[PDB]
Protein backbone atom coordinates (compact mmCIF):
# COMPACT_ATOMS: atom_id res chain seq x y z
CA UNK A 1 0.00 0.00 0.00
CA UNK A 2 0.98 3.63 -0.50
CA UNK A 3 0.28 6.59 1.75
CA UNK A 4 -3.45 7.39 2.10
CA UNK A 5 -4.43 9.91 -0.56
CA UNK A 6 -7.87 10.42 1.02
CA UNK A 7 -9.25 10.08 4.54
CA UNK A 8 -12.82 9.08 5.36
CA UNK A 9 -14.99 7.62 8.09
CA UNK A 10 -18.39 6.15 8.89
CA UNK A 11 -20.73 9.15 8.68
CA UNK A 12 -24.43 9.70 9.37
CA UNK A 13 -26.94 10.64 6.66
CA UNK A 14 -30.35 12.02 7.65
CA UNK A 15 -33.12 13.67 5.67
CA UNK A 16 -32.50 17.39 5.27
CA UNK A 17 -35.22 19.33 7.14
CA UNK A 18 -37.17 21.49 4.71
CA UNK A 19 -37.93 25.17 5.24
CA UNK A 20 -41.38 24.19 6.60
CA UNK A 21 -43.23 27.28 5.41
CA UNK A 22 -46.06 27.88 7.92
CA UNK A 23 -49.62 28.11 6.68
CA UNK A 24 -51.52 31.33 6.10
CA UNK A 25 -53.67 30.75 9.21
CA UNK A 26 -50.83 29.55 11.45
CA UNK A 27 -51.91 31.99 14.18
CA UNK A 28 -55.07 29.90 14.71
CA UNK A 29 -52.99 26.95 15.98
CA UNK A 30 -53.07 27.51 19.79
CA UNK A 31 -56.87 27.07 19.72
CA UNK A 32 -58.54 24.20 17.90
CA UNK A 33 -61.10 24.70 15.14
CA UNK A 34 -63.82 23.54 17.54
CA UNK A 35 -62.91 26.33 19.97
CA UNK A 36 -63.03 29.10 17.35
CA UNK A 37 -66.46 28.04 16.08
CA UNK A 38 -67.84 27.57 19.60
CA UNK A 39 -66.65 31.10 20.42
CA UNK A 40 -68.54 32.56 17.45
CA UNK A 41 -71.71 30.62 18.30
CA UNK A 42 -71.38 31.73 21.92
CA UNK A 43 -70.75 35.29 20.73
CA UNK A 44 -74.02 35.50 18.80
CA UNK A 45 -75.81 33.63 21.59
CA UNK A 46 -74.77 36.14 24.24
CA UNK A 47 -75.69 39.06 21.97
CA UNK A 48 -79.23 37.80 21.31
CA UNK A 49 -79.71 37.09 25.02
CA UNK A 50 -78.43 40.57 25.89
CA UNK A 51 -80.84 42.18 23.42
CA UNK B 1 3.42 -0.60 -20.98
CA UNK B 2 1.64 -1.26 -17.68
CA UNK B 3 -1.71 -2.85 -16.83
CA UNK B 4 -3.84 -0.83 -14.40
CA UNK B 5 -7.09 -2.01 -12.80
CA UNK B 6 -9.94 -0.11 -11.16
CA UNK B 7 -13.61 -0.43 -10.24
CA UNK B 8 -16.48 1.11 -12.23
CA UNK B 9 -19.48 1.18 -9.88
CA UNK B 10 -18.21 4.23 -7.97
CA UNK B 11 -18.12 8.03 -8.41
CA UNK B 12 -14.32 7.77 -8.82
CA UNK B 13 -14.11 5.96 -12.18
CA UNK B 14 -17.09 6.36 -14.50
CA UNK B 15 -17.82 5.77 -18.18
CA UNK B 16 -18.13 9.18 -19.84
CA UNK B 17 -20.92 9.66 -22.36
CA UNK B 18 -20.28 9.20 -26.09
CA UNK B 19 -17.91 6.31 -25.34
CA UNK B 20 -18.25 5.06 -28.92
CA UNK B 21 -16.40 8.16 -30.17
CA UNK B 22 -13.53 7.68 -27.72
CA UNK B 23 -11.42 4.55 -27.28
CA UNK B 24 -9.25 3.03 -24.57
CA UNK B 25 -8.52 4.99 -21.41
CA UNK B 26 -9.67 8.25 -23.04
CA UNK B 27 -13.32 7.19 -22.67
CA UNK B 28 -13.07 6.63 -18.91
CA UNK B 29 -13.38 9.92 -17.00
CA UNK B 30 -13.52 10.63 -13.28
CA UNK B 31 -11.66 11.83 -10.23
CA UNK B 32 -9.68 8.59 -9.96
CA UNK B 33 -8.85 8.83 -13.68
CA UNK B 34 -7.25 12.25 -13.18
CA UNK B 35 -5.27 10.85 -10.24
CA UNK B 36 -3.88 8.06 -12.42
CA UNK B 37 -2.82 10.57 -15.08
CA UNK B 38 -1.02 12.79 -12.57
CA UNK B 39 0.79 9.84 -10.97
CA UNK B 40 1.84 8.50 -14.37
CA UNK B 41 3.09 11.98 -15.29
CA UNK B 42 5.10 12.39 -12.08
CA UNK B 43 6.63 8.90 -12.12
CA UNK B 44 7.05 8.97 -15.90
CA UNK B 45 5.63 5.68 -17.18
CA UNK B 46 3.02 4.85 -19.80
CA UNK B 47 0.00 2.82 -18.74
CA UNK C 1 -34.11 7.81 3.88
CA UNK C 2 -35.69 10.24 1.42
CA UNK C 3 -39.06 8.52 1.87
CA UNK C 4 -38.86 8.21 5.67
CA UNK C 5 -38.64 12.02 6.02
CA UNK C 6 -36.64 12.10 9.24
CA UNK C 7 -37.09 8.49 10.37
CA UNK C 8 -34.20 6.47 8.87
CA UNK C 9 -30.57 7.51 9.45
CA UNK C 10 -28.33 5.58 7.07
CA UNK C 11 -24.74 4.96 8.20
CA UNK C 12 -22.28 5.03 5.29
CA UNK C 13 -18.78 6.27 4.53
CA UNK C 14 -17.88 9.96 4.42
CA UNK C 15 -16.95 10.19 0.74
CA UNK C 16 -20.08 8.38 -0.45
CA UNK C 17 -22.24 10.52 1.84
CA UNK C 18 -20.79 13.79 0.55
CA UNK C 19 -21.21 12.72 -3.08
CA UNK C 20 -24.79 11.49 -2.62
CA UNK C 21 -25.61 14.80 -0.92
CA UNK C 22 -24.04 17.14 -3.50
CA UNK C 23 -24.01 15.23 -6.82
CA UNK C 24 -27.65 14.17 -6.30
CA UNK C 25 -30.92 16.03 -5.62
CA UNK C 26 -30.10 17.35 -2.16
CA UNK C 27 -33.08 16.32 -0.05
CA UNK C 28 -30.73 14.83 2.57
CA UNK C 29 -27.61 16.12 4.30
CA UNK C 30 -24.64 14.89 6.32
CA UNK C 31 -24.54 15.73 10.04
CA UNK C 32 -21.84 15.04 12.61
CA UNK C 33 -18.24 13.92 12.35
CA UNK C 34 -16.70 10.60 11.39
CA UNK C 35 -17.16 7.79 13.91
CA UNK C 36 -14.04 5.81 13.00
CA UNK C 37 -11.00 6.63 10.85
CA UNK C 38 -10.11 4.86 7.60
CA UNK C 39 -8.09 5.67 4.49
CA UNK C 40 -7.96 4.80 0.80
CA UNK C 41 -4.77 3.95 -1.05
CA UNK C 42 -3.39 2.66 -4.34
CA UNK C 43 -1.70 -0.74 -4.23
CA UNK C 44 1.30 -2.51 -5.79
CA UNK C 45 2.24 -6.22 -6.08
CA UNK C 46 4.33 -7.58 -3.21
CA UNK C 47 8.00 -6.99 -3.99
CA UNK C 48 7.75 -4.67 -7.00
CA UNK C 49 9.93 -1.74 -8.07
CA UNK C 50 6.83 0.47 -8.54
CA UNK C 51 6.25 1.24 -4.85
CA UNK C 52 8.94 3.78 -3.92
CA UNK C 53 8.52 6.39 -6.66
CA UNK C 54 4.76 5.83 -6.59
CA UNK C 55 4.60 6.53 -2.85
CA UNK C 56 6.72 9.66 -3.32
CA UNK C 57 4.37 10.87 -6.06
CA UNK C 58 1.30 10.41 -3.85
CA UNK C 59 2.85 12.41 -1.00
CA UNK C 60 3.96 15.09 -3.48
CA UNK C 61 0.46 15.48 -4.92
CA UNK C 62 -1.11 15.59 -1.44
CA UNK C 63 1.43 18.21 -0.30
CA UNK C 64 0.99 20.55 -3.29
CA UNK C 65 -2.76 20.85 -2.64
CA UNK C 66 -3.74 18.84 -5.72
CA UNK C 67 -5.94 16.17 -4.12
CA UNK C 68 -7.94 18.87 -2.32
CA UNK C 69 -8.51 20.63 -5.65
CA UNK C 70 -9.61 17.43 -7.40
CA UNK C 71 -11.98 16.61 -4.54
CA UNK C 72 -13.54 20.09 -4.49
CA UNK C 73 -14.01 19.89 -8.27
CA UNK C 74 -15.71 16.49 -8.49
CA UNK C 75 -17.72 16.79 -5.25
CA UNK C 76 -18.75 20.47 -5.19
CA UNK C 77 -18.04 22.06 -8.59
CA UNK C 78 -20.16 19.39 -10.34
CA UNK C 79 -23.04 18.76 -7.94
CA UNK C 80 -26.57 18.10 -9.13
CA UNK C 81 -28.43 20.69 -7.04
CA UNK C 82 -25.27 22.76 -6.64
CA UNK C 83 -24.70 25.06 -3.68
CA UNK C 84 -27.89 27.14 -3.48
CA UNK C 85 -27.35 30.04 -1.05
CA UNK C 86 -23.81 29.06 -0.09
CA UNK C 87 -23.98 31.58 2.75
CA UNK C 88 -25.83 29.65 5.44
CA UNK C 89 -28.89 31.69 6.41
CA UNK C 90 -28.73 32.10 10.19
CA UNK C 91 -31.84 30.99 12.08
CA UNK C 92 -33.63 34.28 12.71
CA UNK C 93 -34.92 34.27 16.28
CA UNK C 94 -37.46 36.99 15.45
CA UNK C 95 -40.96 36.08 14.32
CA UNK C 96 -41.41 35.89 10.56
CA UNK C 97 -44.12 37.78 8.69
CA UNK C 98 -45.78 34.65 7.27
CA UNK C 99 -46.64 33.49 10.81
CA UNK C 100 -49.07 36.41 11.22
CA UNK C 101 -49.95 36.78 7.54
CA UNK D 1 2.80 8.28 30.54
CA UNK D 2 0.63 9.66 27.75
CA UNK D 3 -0.68 8.86 24.27
CA UNK D 4 2.59 7.98 22.55
CA UNK D 5 3.72 6.09 25.66
CA UNK D 6 0.67 3.82 25.53
CA UNK D 7 1.07 3.54 21.75
CA UNK D 8 4.66 2.33 22.16
CA UNK D 9 3.61 -0.04 24.95
CA UNK D 10 0.97 -1.54 22.63
CA UNK D 11 3.35 -1.72 19.65
CA UNK D 12 6.01 -3.50 21.72
CA UNK D 13 3.35 -6.02 22.78
CA UNK D 14 2.47 -7.07 19.22
CA UNK D 15 6.18 -6.80 18.28
CA UNK D 16 8.22 -8.23 21.15
CA UNK D 17 11.46 -6.31 21.74
CA UNK D 18 13.41 -4.43 24.40
CA UNK D 19 12.80 -0.67 24.39
CA UNK D 20 13.83 2.30 26.54
CA UNK D 21 11.77 5.50 26.66
CA UNK D 22 14.56 7.86 25.69
CA UNK D 23 13.90 11.59 25.26
CA UNK D 24 15.49 13.69 22.52
CA UNK D 25 17.93 16.27 23.84
CA UNK D 26 17.08 18.84 21.16
CA UNK D 27 13.29 18.85 21.45
CA UNK D 28 12.84 19.58 17.73
CA UNK D 29 11.58 17.69 14.68
CA UNK D 30 12.90 16.92 11.21
CA UNK D 31 14.23 20.15 9.70
CA UNK D 32 16.77 20.28 6.88
CA UNK D 33 19.67 22.60 7.65
CA UNK D 34 20.25 25.55 5.34
CA UNK D 35 24.01 25.23 4.82
CA UNK D 36 24.97 22.22 6.96
CA UNK D 37 22.34 20.05 5.20
CA UNK D 38 21.95 17.86 8.29
CA UNK D 39 18.75 16.76 10.00
CA UNK D 40 17.82 17.36 13.64
CA UNK D 41 15.47 16.07 16.30
CA UNK D 42 14.03 12.60 15.83
CA UNK D 43 14.89 12.52 12.12
CA UNK D 44 18.45 13.60 12.91
CA UNK D 45 18.70 10.94 15.61
CA UNK D 46 17.37 8.15 13.37
CA UNK D 47 19.51 9.17 10.38
CA UNK D 48 22.72 9.06 12.45
CA UNK D 49 21.99 6.01 14.62
CA UNK D 50 20.68 7.24 17.97
CA UNK D 51 17.30 5.51 18.39
CA UNK D 52 15.44 2.49 17.03
CA UNK D 53 11.93 3.95 16.58
CA UNK D 54 10.14 7.30 16.98
CA UNK D 55 6.71 6.99 18.64
CA UNK D 56 5.76 10.64 18.18
CA UNK D 57 3.31 12.64 16.03
CA UNK D 58 5.64 13.34 13.11
CA UNK D 59 3.92 15.07 10.19
CA UNK D 60 4.67 12.90 7.16
CA UNK D 61 5.71 14.73 3.99
CA UNK D 62 8.01 14.41 0.98
CA UNK D 63 11.16 15.87 2.58
CA UNK D 64 11.04 13.30 5.41
CA UNK D 65 9.84 10.15 3.62
CA UNK D 66 12.93 10.14 1.38
CA UNK D 67 15.17 9.46 4.41
CA UNK D 68 12.85 7.73 6.93
CA UNK D 69 10.33 5.08 5.89
CA UNK D 70 7.15 6.06 7.74
CA UNK D 71 4.13 3.86 8.48
CA UNK D 72 0.35 4.13 8.17
CA UNK D 73 -0.81 7.20 10.14
CA UNK D 74 -2.51 6.27 13.40
CA UNK D 75 -4.31 9.64 13.43
CA UNK D 76 -5.09 12.45 10.99
CA UNK D 77 -4.40 16.12 11.69
CA UNK D 78 -6.22 19.20 10.40
CA UNK D 79 -5.82 22.97 10.25
CA UNK D 80 -8.92 23.84 12.28
CA UNK D 81 -10.35 27.11 13.59
CA UNK D 82 -10.64 28.13 17.24
CA UNK D 83 -12.70 31.02 18.61
CA UNK D 84 -14.08 32.20 21.92
CA UNK D 85 -17.28 30.50 23.02
CA UNK D 86 -20.37 32.38 21.77
CA UNK D 87 -21.46 33.85 25.10
CA UNK D 88 -24.48 36.12 25.48
CA UNK D 89 -23.53 39.60 24.31
CA UNK D 90 -24.62 42.74 26.15
CA UNK D 91 -28.15 43.65 24.97
CA UNK D 92 -27.96 47.17 23.55
CA UNK D 93 -30.69 49.74 23.02
CA UNK D 94 -33.77 49.04 20.86
CA UNK D 95 -33.87 45.49 22.22
CA UNK D 96 -37.69 45.45 22.35
CA UNK D 97 -37.84 45.06 18.55
CA UNK D 98 -36.55 41.47 18.78
O1 LIG E 1 5.97 16.72 12.48
C1 LIG E 1 5.44 17.74 13.27
N1 LIG E 1 4.52 17.46 14.21
C2 LIG E 1 4.01 18.45 14.96
C3 LIG E 1 3.04 18.16 15.96
C4 LIG E 1 2.50 19.18 16.75
C5 LIG E 1 1.44 18.81 17.82
F1 LIG E 1 1.14 17.49 17.71
F2 LIG E 1 0.30 19.55 17.63
F3 LIG E 1 1.94 19.05 19.07
C6 LIG E 1 2.93 20.50 16.56
N2 LIG E 1 2.40 21.61 17.38
C7 LIG E 1 1.29 22.39 16.89
C8 LIG E 1 1.40 23.87 17.27
O2 LIG E 1 2.68 24.20 17.78
C9 LIG E 1 3.00 23.45 18.93
C10 LIG E 1 3.02 21.94 18.65
C11 LIG E 1 3.89 20.78 15.59
C12 LIG E 1 4.43 19.74 14.78
N3 LIG E 1 5.37 20.02 13.83
C13 LIG E 1 5.83 21.41 13.63
P1 LIG E 1 4.88 22.14 12.18
O3 LIG E 1 5.14 21.31 10.96
O4 LIG E 1 5.34 23.55 11.93
O5 LIG E 1 3.39 22.13 12.49
C14 LIG E 1 5.87 19.05 13.08
O6 LIG E 1 6.84 19.34 12.10
C1 LIG F 1 -65.57 25.24 7.95
C2 LIG F 1 -64.38 25.63 7.07
C3 LIG F 1 -63.07 25.64 7.85
C4 LIG F 1 -61.88 25.95 6.94
C5 LIG F 1 -60.54 25.90 7.69
C6 LIG F 1 -59.35 26.03 6.74
C7 LIG F 1 -58.01 25.98 7.46
C8 LIG F 1 -56.84 25.94 6.49
C9 LIG F 1 -55.49 26.04 7.19
C10 LIG F 1 -54.32 25.99 6.21
C11 LIG F 1 -54.48 27.00 5.08
C12 LIG F 1 -53.41 26.85 4.00
C13 LIG F 1 -53.63 27.78 2.82
C1 LIG G 1 -60.14 27.69 11.98
C2 LIG G 1 -61.23 28.19 11.03
C3 LIG G 1 -62.23 29.11 11.72
C4 LIG G 1 -61.56 30.35 12.31
C5 LIG G 1 -62.55 31.27 13.02
C6 LIG G 1 -61.87 32.48 13.65
C7 LIG G 1 -62.86 33.36 14.42
C8 LIG G 1 -62.17 34.54 15.10
C9 LIG G 1 -63.14 35.40 15.90
C10 LIG G 1 -63.83 34.62 17.01
C1 LIG H 1 -27.63 48.00 19.41
C2 LIG H 1 -27.46 49.51 19.33
C3 LIG H 1 -28.20 50.12 18.14
C4 LIG H 1 -28.07 51.64 18.08
C5 LIG H 1 -28.84 52.25 16.91
C6 LIG H 1 -28.76 53.77 16.89
C7 LIG H 1 -29.55 54.38 15.74
C8 LIG H 1 -29.52 55.91 15.75
C9 LIG H 1 -30.33 56.51 14.61
C1 LIG I 1 -65.59 28.98 8.45
C2 LIG I 1 -65.74 30.10 9.47
C3 LIG I 1 -66.00 31.46 8.81
C4 LIG I 1 -66.09 32.59 9.82
C5 LIG I 1 -66.32 33.95 9.16
C6 LIG I 1 -66.35 35.09 10.17
C7 LIG I 1 -67.46 34.92 11.20
C8 LIG I 1 -67.49 36.07 12.21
Amino acid sequence: FSKPFMSLGISIMIKKPQKSKPGVFSFLDPLAYEIWMCIVFAYIGVSVVLF
Amino acid sequence: TYIVTTILEDPYVMLKKNANQFEGNDRYEGYCVELAAEIAKHVGYSY
Amino acid sequence: VRKSKGKYAYLLESTMNEYIEQRKPCDTMKVGGNLDSKGYGIATPKGSALRGPVNLAVLKLSEQGVLDKLKSKWWYDKGECGSKDSGSKDKTSALSLSNVA
Amino acid sequence: EGYCVDLAAEIAKHCGFKYKLTIVGDGKYGARDADTKIWNGMVGELVYGKADIAIAPLTITLVREEVIDFSKPFMSLGISIMIKKPQKSKPGVFSFLD
